[PDB]
């Protein structure tokens, strides 16, 4: 699919696509590219990523859904319509498509033929609306109500195909094919008319249900069971989890670029357990005014560096001017994006890519002539 | 009335239809959006091919709405001949027999919805008339109606439904069901002796 | 599980058991023992086609009648779903027993 | 101007088209 | 027929009418049980979330304050400052859901302010459209392609809708997810969705704890950080190897320089070792050599992850203590019968009830293990 | 502006202080810096009437805490100072008394390693009770470590340390440490510091420490984003290698322990957990720089 590193690279159409928008990518290909001469090839391979993400925008469309029934027309009155609107019609309908392509531009124009539409009885019966004998409809419009129901006929067999013997219905009422029994009353039976035919509801019930098997089966598109599903899981044995323990062993060497005896301790403390009990003498702390200033010229030496350091802890202001600015970062910018190229197969590791390294050295020699 | 246009935002409706095979066919597609989470609505007859042993286990089937009592069609003759019959032979009286023959097909429905310990939903008799009828449901299904659900509003039941749906989604808690709802091997060798 | 009635070993096709199946098993058992008919309503959470095979079909594996079985269901959808936990107890108890006894089990339909 | 950055990057992409056709 | 008028009075005034230390106890020993069970499962510390959260019609409700799209985007704010905390090493990519579309707002960055950024704006666009789960999932599928073998790849759904719309078959694209060993975690709003609940658990090895649904506003903020913490590996999924990175050294330059990252002047950067280049902020991989840089401070961030302090058992009153104030912060035990030492097995230190619950959530050392000498 | 509480984590033993005045010509350098202690911690008390004091001994065989005393007297100090001060300085002092009395009896015990993890620990313990119990007060961290003592194993300290510094950034709880001994810088203690906004400090010389620690450690915590600190050591952040011990600038982590190598382990598997790495994988470090033939 349109979705890997080799048909990325090689789709130009959005490769020019993104880079057309996208300003500060084009700033950096154009300098990089026109007058350094970076293969094109290697400047994406880089930047799959975003080639990938640009595509996905544009590359996914929404689910299928109802659309004639979302369509509602609200002395003058106004429905409101949408190319993504009219594009979903013609996808959950292709009579209306059929209907639209011979006749728009032949005959009249687009929004006459969807006035001309909705006003028809086409619409009606797609909707869903019971049809009306008294409303008149459009006669153009009408001529496709005869190929709609061949459409339905191939639609329906389109649909039909063997069904699992567990939610069969079918095999139900043909379990004993000699039943005989009163006949149920009229309220189990599709209604009827004086006349005796039908009275046409039962035929709203297949479309909806027609409508919701059509878009089901085309979520199926080209992009032992009945075992599993009668069982009983609660009274399976309770899912198990199979999480690997480390234990971590903590003994690592040193860092690599006079003993004091037990006695001399003791000695030691015996000294300050003395010097402790006898007496303390707080004042003694106050130093003796010559390794104050010592103290502190060296203590200061530190804060002077520390208050240079700290004084210059969006971008910050500079000195040059915009022009030489400019140019100074576009220097950086391009020399930075033949050094990252240069290290992918400086450190590549496959010998294939030798003329490459030596072609990026030449590159970044300019660099340093530029510069 | 545009009530359909509402439901179609939220669930795929099929609807069952005299054809058998044409209702076998919306059953596999009602099954498959709810298994692929785009939602289904399934309208069928409480006295249908449906009702006769498909079951709506888990994801299929979690609220069941009975619109009304399925009562037979009292002026035919083939019931009231038979109602007769029953109260002079059995002295089953008339109404008694078509309230337990519309119970059952209601209670029929409610059944078809729950397959192990772990399943659930809501199940809801939209009549002025099953008021009464709590005792003559199954004693498992009475048992589980309470008193405060005997009569009910469109929006009170909608505020327990969501709340139920809710509690119904967490955790189960192991240890309040080790002994009490599944046994084991060892459970099982309890209740045994204890009986014993 | 292989848990033990009074005197009728049954094996169980899940590792567990609920109450209700123990007791409606249970009961069953009495009704075939002291022979007649009965009428038990179980709640539809819990597996009574499962139970039912599981009781009925040790019953006659064991005892030296060695009585047939007849299931009856409303609809051919029925009956294939209660082949298929029919198979689901053979499997399990082939592999418990460690060898497939001598069983025939098939569903009766029409030619259509 | 953004607009000769285009018409160059559309010569450019003109010539790459000739040069790989 | 009579009406409850004529009934009585309700007399309100009838309802109403006019040991317990050892409860709070319990409780507390009680509680002490569910988290001692505390073992060195094995984490896969270096990360690659995708976050995906829904923005439809169904997140205009009003059952959270103010409405679901509100909070959902102010915990996910709060979701990306906890997250890069306590995984510095780690990657972040946010998605969302609108019109039936995914649309990409960040990609997947190291940098914790660029992923607010995206968030912050989101706050303002008005949600509106359905949810597509397959689109979000697509998107996602393709974001984690471009990362190393070693890394986890994880996406966490954040559904509110009870209901998808999808242009393609759910369960391939659940298969493909499997294939490419991306983890799927989901945080509904309403109830259980089927899809939802097989995508968490095929996607998890079969395990069923990865699709949770709320309850309250203050149990969505326990779900949100519950997912900080690195998810423990499968014992089959084996992708163990070495990762080549470097730490560099920070500099203090007197003048401005531009940096290698974004081409802009800055006065301090840290130096790879292995080119020069210098980067601004850590950790991020450097631009030059594709060299992830990284500072000792962050590697120490995830041994608490390794190497979980064991947890501390309640001491029965019946035998006698060592101490009456506490090893840590020498607070005096109240006596209250019942008491509320705490002692680590592994040095037999009583601790309190307030230092224990630091002691097991700010630090990660017992103070009692390391003044001990072996 | 607020109180601000000051914990001193004093690592006090013969062992580290002996071998301090043998290489010195000091004896008893102890009182010196115990000396100056006192007077610092009447110091930290006279800025304000408000602000507690803590410290913590951490001894060959475990800590204590000297201030406060636990509930479970020598005159040492004159009683004619203020009350507070007194009240302070007594009871530190008479505990520093049962102290090497303790340590003197265990003299001959075996100090295997030191105890300068539990104290910091210890402490960050200590400064989160005070701050929740008392209702908004600042905290702030001193260690007074002797590093002329030769240490047996260092790496050991490693980890207790990193995982304080997180502890004590996320409570903002500075921390500043003050070492005297023969090694200039401690890779660990003054990475401490950095990492957590407080100051690291080196002197040879226990004479005249007090200005030191009036000068440099008496940044309270009110006042340090106004207070340039006065430290001028630089830290890398670098960790040591598990096999070779030195300090890696580019190397290789497992994936799963995160445990640093400078090289490929031997046999192919990781020295620290045990586990096997890809033989192909592995291979792919170590193929060598292209270059054309
Ligand atoms: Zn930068
Ligand atoms: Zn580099
Ligand atoms: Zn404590
Ligand atoms: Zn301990
Ligand atoms: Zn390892």
């Amino acid at each position: 699919d349109s979705l890997s590193k080799e048909k990325l690279l090689t789709n130009l159409k959005l490769q020019q696509s993104l880079l057309k928008g996208n300003k500060v990518l084009m700033k950096v290909f154009q300098e990089t590219v026109i007058n350094a001469g970076l293969p094109p090839s290697e400047f994406w391979s880089t930047r799959i990523p975003l080639l990938r993400a640009f595509a996905l925008s544009t590359s996914q469309k929404v689910g299928p859904y109802n659309v004639l029934s979302t369509i509602k027309p609200v002395n003058k009155v106004n429905v409101n319509l949408s190319r993504e609107k009219i594009l979903n019609i013609f996808e959950n309908y292709p009579i209306v498509k059929k209907a639209y392509t011979d006749n728009v531009p032949k005959n009249f124009k687009e929004p006459e033929f969807w006035a001309r539409f909705f006003s028809s009885k086409l619409f009606r019966k797609l909707r869903g609306e019971k049809i009306m004998q008294n409303d008149r409809g459009d006669v153009i419009i009408d001529r496709y109500l005869t190929l709609d129901q061949e459409f339905d006929r191939k639609d329906d067999d389109m649909l039909l195909h063997p069904v699992k013997k567990i939610i069969d219905l079918d095999g139900n009422i043909q379990d004993d094919p000699v039943v005989r029994g009163n006949r149920p009353d009229f309220t189990m039976q599709p209604g009827v008319d004086i006349n005796g035919n039908s009275d046409g509801t039962v035929d709203i019930l297949k479309g909806m249900n027609r409508l919701s098997e059509k878009m089901i089966m085309a979520l199926k598109n080209e992009y032992n069971d009945e075992r599993n599903e009668l069982k009983i899981d609660d009274l399976n044995e309770s899912y198990k989890t199979n999480y690997a323990i480390i234990h971590l062993k903590r003994n690592a060497h040193e860092k690599t670029t006079l003993k004091v005896s037990n006695q001399q301790m003791l000695q030691q403390l015996s000294l300050v357990m003395d010097n402790l009990i006898n007496k303390l003498d707080l004042n003694q702390v106050v130093p003796n005014n010559e390794v104050s200033n010592k103290i502190n010229k060296r203590v200061i030496t530190a804060i002077k560096i520390n208050a240079k350091q700290a004084k210059h802890n969006l971008e910050v202001k500079s000195t040059l001017p915009i022009d030489l600015l400019e140019s100074c970062r576009m220097l950086h910018t391009t020399c930075c994006e033949f050094l990252k190229h240069f290290y992918i197969h400086f450190q590549s590791g496959e010998q294939k890519q030798a003329s490459t390294v030596k072609k990026l050295y030449n590159h970044l020699k300019d660099c340093i002539e530029k510069l | 009335m545009g009530i359909l246009d509402e439901v179609w935002k939220h669930k795929l409706i099929l609807v069952e239809t005299p054809d058998a095979q044409e209702t076998s066919l919306a059953l596999e597609t009602y099954r498959k959006a709810c298994s692929n989470g785009r939602g289904a609505i399934l309208l069928s007859v409480a006295r249908g091919k449906v009702s006769e042993g498909i079951d709506f286990d888990h994801q299929y089937g979690r609220t069941v709405l009975m619109i009304g009592i399925p009562f037979q069609y009292t002026e035919s003759r083939i019931l009231k001949a038979r109602l007769e019959f029953m109260r002079e032979n059995y002295r089953i009286r008339e109404n008694d027999f078509l309230s337990f023959d519309a119970m059952r097909h209601a209670a029929q429905c409610l059944g078809r919805v729950l397959r192990g310990k772990d399943d659930y939903g809501v199940m809801v008799l939209a009549d002025r008339r099953f008021s009464r009828k709590r005792s003559q449901l199954p004693k498992w299904i009475a048992q589980g109606l309470s008193d405060a659900d005997l009569n009910l509003s469109t929006d009170m039941a909608i505020s327990n439904t969501k709340q139920f749906l809710r509690t119904m989604a967490q955790p189960t808690d192991p240890k309040d069901q080790e002994g009490v709802s599944v046994w084991s091997y060892e459970d099982l060798i309890k209740h045994q002796n204890s009986r014993k | 599980m292989k848990f033990y009635i009074d005197d009728l070993p049954v094996l169980f096709p899940y590792p567990k058991i609920y109450p209700e199946q123990y007791n409606y098993m249970c009961d069953i058992k009495k009704t075939l023992d002291v022979g007649g008919n009965s009428i038990l309503e179980m709640p539809s959470g819990t597996g009574k086609t499962v139970s039912l095979l599981s009781l009925t079909i040790a019953y006659q594996m064991h005892y030296p009648e060695h009585r047939k079985i007849i299931y009856c269901s409303r609809t051919m959808s029925e009956i294939e779903k209660a082949l298929v936990e029919l198979e689901n107890l053979m499997d399990y108890r082939t592999k418990e027993l460690g060898y497939q006894e001598d069983f025939r089990g098939l569903g009766l339909t029409s030619r259509k | 101007e953004e607009r000769e950055n285009e018409k160059t990057l559309n010569d450019y992409y003109a010539a790459l088209a000739k040069k790989q056709a | 027929g009579g009406y409850a008028w004529e009934d009585e009075i309700k007399r309100s005034w009838d309802l109403v009418k006019v040991a317990s230390l050892v409860a709070s106890i319990v409780e507390a020993r009680k509680k002490r049980t569910a988290k001692k069970n505390i073992t060195p499962y094995q984490r896969g510390i270096i990360r690659s979330l995708i976050l995906t959260l829904d923005c439809s019609e169904a997140m205009l409700e009003k059952d959270l304050r103010p409405n679901r799209h509100a909070m959902i985007i102010q915990y996910a704010i709060d979701f990306v400052h906890e997250f890069f905390d306590q995984n510095p090493i780690s990657q972040m990519g946010i998605i969302i859901m609108r019109n039936g579309l995914a649309q990409l707002v960040s990609q997947v960055s190291g940098n914790p302010q660029d992923h607010i950024d995206a968030l912050k704006s989101i706050r303002k666009q008005e949600p509106k459209g359905n949810p597509s789960l397959q689109n979000a999932l697509e998107m996602a599928r393709g974001l984690l392609l471009p990362v190393p073998a070693h890394c986890t790849r994880e996406v966490l759904i954040v559904f509110g809708s009870l209901s998808t719309t999808d242009p393609g078959d759910i369960h391939q694209t659940i298969d493909s997810l499997v294939s490419e060993k991306i983890r799927v975690k989901v945080l509904g709003l309403s109830a259980q969705v089927a899809i939802c609940k097989e995508l968490c658990k095929a996607t998890n090895y079969g395990d069923e704890s990865f699709y949770k649904i709320l309850l309250d506003e203050t149990h969505l903020k326990e779900l949100f950080n519950e997912a900080v913490t690195p998810l423990p590996v499968n014992k089959i999924n084996k992708g163990f190897t070495l990762v080549k990175m470097g730490f560099p050294t920070r500099i203090f330059e007197d003048t401005p320089t531009f940096c290698s990252c974004h081409s802009k002047l800055v006065y301090g950067g840290y130096f790879c070792p292995n080119c020069h280049s210098k980067v601004c902020s850590l950790p991020t991989v450097c631009p030059c050599c594709d060299l992830m840089l990284i500072l000792s401070t962050h590697l120490a961030r995830s041994y608490h992850h390794l190497m979980p302090l064991k947890t501390f058992a309640e001491v029965p009153t019946t035998e006698k203590f060592r101490s009456e104030d506490c090893f840590s912060c020498q607070s005096r035990f109240p006596i209250l019968l019942t008491s509320s030492r705490y002692r680590c097995e592994d040095c037999k230190q009583e601790f309190c009830v307030d230092c224990d619950v630091f002691i097991h959530e700010i630090l990660h050392n017992c103070p009692g293990c390391e003044s001990k000498p072996v | 502006e607020s109180p601000s509480l000051l914990t001193v984590i004093i690592e006090i033993a013969p062992k580290l202080w002996t071998t301090f005045d043998e290489e010195g010509n000091e004896k008893g350098s102890i009182i010196k810096v115990l000396e100056a202690l006192i007077v610092f911690l009447n110091a930290h008390l006279a800025f304000n009437s408000a602000n507690k004091v803590a410290v913590i001994a951490a001894y060959s065989q475990g800590i204590k805490y000297l201030y406060p005393e636990s509930t479970s007297d020598l005159k040492i100090i004159n009683s004619d100072m203020y009350r507070r001060f007194r009240n302070v300085d007594e009871t530190l002092v008479e505990e520093i008394y049962k102290l090497f009395e303790l340590e003197k009896k265990q003299i001959e015990q075996n100090s295997q390693r030191s105890t300068l993890a539990g104290a910091m620990s210890a402490g960050l313990t200590y400064v989160n009770r005070i701050s929740k119990e008392s209702v908004s007060l600042k905290s702030r961290l001193l260690v007074l470590t002797c590093g002329s003592g030769s240490s047996k194993d260092e790496i050991f300290q490693y980890i207790p340390i990193m995982n304080c510094i997180f502890s004590a950034t996320k409570m903002k709880c500075p921390i500043d440490v003050v070492k005297i001994g023969g090694s200039k810088e401690s890779t660990f203690l003054q990475q401490t510091t950095d990492a957590t906004n407080g100051v690291y400090l080196h002197v040879e010389s226990t004479e005249g420490l007090i200005q030191y620690l009036a000068t440099a450690m008496f940044i309270d915590p009110s006042l340090r984003p106004i207070i340039v600190k006065p430290n001028h050591g630089s830290v890398d952040f670098r960790t040591s290698c598990y096999l070779t011990g030195r300090v890696v600038a580019v190397g290789f982590i497992c994936s799963v322990c995160l445990c640093v190598l400078s090289i490929i382990p031997p046999g192919n598997k990781c020295p620290a957990c045990d586990s096997q790495f890809d033989e192909h994988v592995i291979a792919k470090l170590k193929r060598k720089p292209v270059v054309p033939r």
